[PDB]
């Protein structure tokens, strides 16, 4: 309603209706993050039990 | 990109340098040894064990068996001087 002679407002909105959809969010820390984690957990398992082994020593 | 991880690698990592250098002198030495005073073996009697176990004790070991050993000398000696002198 503020915009009179607008002649580009629907230009405008034509152009943000096209353009929500940017592209498709990455969503994949599943390659070298994953293998990072399971080595974690794998040594970290490791090093409890010794830290464990020497403490009862 | 990973985060260091300290007490993830502790594995090749000791207590220090001397403490690990220690540990095997120490966890062995308190392992395989007598509980509290086993074994006296005070009980010997073969003449000189006899000696070691009647006089020769080190709890005391005072002048006295030197004092019994110079008079059994003195009189082996007073035989040998009459064969003798």
């Amino acid at each position: 309603s503020v915009l009179k002679n607008t002649s580009v407002i629907d230009k405008i909105e034509s152009y943000v209706k096209q353009y929500k959809p940017v592209k498709i969010d990455a969503s994949k820390q599943l390659q070298v993050i994953e293998s990072f984690e399971k080595h974690a957990m794998t040594n970290a398992k490791e090093t409890e039990s010794l830290v464990s082994k020497e403490l009862k020593d | 990109v990973s985060t260091l991880i300290p007490p993830k690698v502790v594995s090749s990592k000791n207590i220090g340098s001397a403490p690990n250098a220690k540990r095997i002198a120490n966890v062995v030495h308190f392992y395989k040894s007598l509980p509290q005073g086993p074994a006296p073996a005070i009980k010997a009697n073969t003449r000189l064990a006899r000696y070691k176990a009647k006089y020769f004790d080190g709890d005391n070991a005072s002048g006295k068996p030197l004092w019994h050993f110079a008079l059994g000398i003195i009189a082996f000696g007073y035989s040998m001087e009459y064969y003798f002198h």
